[PDB]
């Protein structure tokens, strides 16, 4: 499944990502692709802080959905 | 509408009526 | 522990509170640091306003992280 990551420059990273992923997979891929490090990353989706321990599906988040990527 | 929270145009995330720029990444609610 | 807090105009002020500190021991620590009177002082965190009668931990704050002040005129 791929989703859209957007940083505040506007800049869209496509990531591929399993649909049961939690959160913290995603930062973890979002590492392997960007090199940022997990601790550095704020992920925001729909008007929510995403919290580590729970799934995309958890979210509602779907194919091609965008989490926005807030660097802390 | 002056006590509603209000989304950040640049990341989604939302807000306090009482702030005027995001929590999270600052950007200005009145831009 | 350390948390942090941003004001308006961009500063980071950063305290030592422990978990079970009220809201209201958390405005007399940034009164030291600034000189806001705490009764002009709002604390937002993660989009809800701060009670000066409940605890950090009731929030769920945790070590390192970041309260936003804004001022009550
Ligand atoms: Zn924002």
């Amino acid at each position: 499944m791929q989703i859209f990551v957007k940083t505040l420059t506007g800049k869209t990273i496509t990531l591929e990502v399993e649909p049961s992923d939690t959160i913290e997979n995603v930062k973890a891929k979002i590492q392997d692709k960007e090199g940022i490090p997990p601790d550095q990353q704020r992920l925001i989706f729909a008007g929510k802080q995403l919290e580590d321990g729970r799934t995309l599906s958890d979210y509602n988040i779907q194919k091609e959905s965008t989490l926005h990527l807030v660097l802390r | 509408d002056e006590g509603a929270q209000w989304n950040c145009t640049a990341c989604t995330f939302l807000n306090h009526p009482a702030l005027i720029r995001c929590e999270q990444c600052e950007m200005p609610r009145h831009f």
